[PDB]
């Protein structure tokens, strides 16, 4: 698994 | 600008219907143009902008990792040389990729950050300028890239202070940026005992204040913690 | 052309990195200088050219129905007025969509299918040509739009004749082909009669004719025959 | 679900 990096809200 | 003709209105409108339609070239060139009607953005209108161009450049990023992999196998000992393909075609799509974070950071020092007024829009501008420099750093190796890694730091740690200062632990925007300043400590600048300590103090100070908000802000904070921890499951 | 200067080996090698990288525009545009080149296709190649751009246009086939939704529903009785956006850019992502169909087709006519002699390249791009017609007659609602479904069909059918003379009925551009006349049948020309009959008698024959193949050749025909079963599951 | 058309060999 590749790490999170931050979603986008939409 | 090839959307100069266009309503302010009508480039969020079309921006809209672009993202529903998964077309997010046309949804980036939409909200630039946007931007380049330059009036300050909304909060949704910062997120469309943001979306446009987060899932521009993944596909790029994508693409090059996938190119980068081939180039690394083709230099291996035994390996039948093939000519400068792999090579141009990686250094094609890299251009390609290095000209999207420029644009991006074109927007953002002209003149998204300095109108940028406001915790909630200052901080997701620069969140943005570090992660784009961020993205240029991850295909950066010639003797700018050590520039290119303090030029991310640099915008990262500017929106950390104003975040802790003027944002809840427990902020999406705050919370995120955390999340993203740690992968940047993590893979960018070879410090993850820095990514790790970020990530869980981030974690832990917003399990803290859940408590005061209402249930779908409850959604919206444990949603960004969940990646957190998942970040500090897989580096420890 | 801007790949007048690359070999045409390289647009090939080329080609396939972009394929592995899921880069679909540019294995299109790679494709098509190889075309250019001059030179007839391998049967490797064909599939090449047919992969990239199949995706190009499936992506804005895609987001043409979206944007046709909803500008259907912008027509509805009671719907509020939002102005010309939706229809403008559906209108857009349709021209781009029918500029592919109007490259692959000029690719065709100049010069692969005057040059193409055996039965399994002339198929190939006789099916190709239908299907990039039946793209076109997707998207037609004007004066041509007669003239367009009988291009598809006259390059299906010329595809057919040839590919029943001349190649078995297990053969899987055979049965690609009789799968997308079906739906030209189905869903273009208005006759769901005529696909139920071409997609069962496909299958029928196609079954009959398994027990000459090998084990490989046995799973490339029957990934293909569970699609016309598919089909006829849910027309019937 | 949507009807199938021919998938591309490769
Ligand atoms: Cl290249
Ligand atoms: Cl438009
Ligand atoms: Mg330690
Ligand atoms: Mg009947």
């Amino acid at each position: 698994k590749r790490r999170w990096s931050a979603p986008e809200s939409r | 600008g090839a959307m100069g003709s266009m309503e302010r209105a009508s480039l969020i409108q079309k921006a809209k219907l672009a993202e529903q339609a998964e077309r997010y070239e046309d949804m980036a060139a939409f909200m630039k143009g946007a931007v380049e009607k330059g009036e300050e953005l909304s909060c949704e209108e910062r997120n469309l902008l943001s979306v446009a161009y987060k899932n521009v450049v993944g596909g790029q990023r994508a693409a090059w990792r996938v190119l980068s992999s081939i180039e690394q196998k083709s230099n291996e000992e035994g390996s039948e040389e093939k000519g400068p393909e792999v090579r141009e075609y990686r250094e094609k799509v890299e251009t390609e990729l290095q000209g999207v974070c420029d644009t991006v950071l074109g927007l953002l020092d002209s003149h998204l950050i300095k109108e940028a007024g406001d915790a909630e829009s200052r901080v997701f501008y620069l969140k943005m300028k570090g992660d784009y420099y961020r993205y240029l750093a991850e295909v950066a190796t010639g003797d700018d890239k050590k520039r290119i890694i303090d030029s991310a730091r640099s915008a990262y740690q500017e929106a950390m202070d104003i975040s802790k200062k003027e944002m809840p632990p427990t902020n999406p925007i705050r919370l995120g940026l955390a999340l993203n300043f740690s992968v940047f400590h993590y893979e960018i600048a070879n410090s993850p005992e820095e990514a790790i300590s970020l990530a869980k103090t981030t974690f832990d100070e917003a399990m803290a204040d859940l408590h005061t908000l209402s249930e779908d802000s409850y959604k919206d904070s444990t949603l960004i913690m969940q990646l957190l921890r998942d970040n500090l499951t897989l580096w420890t």
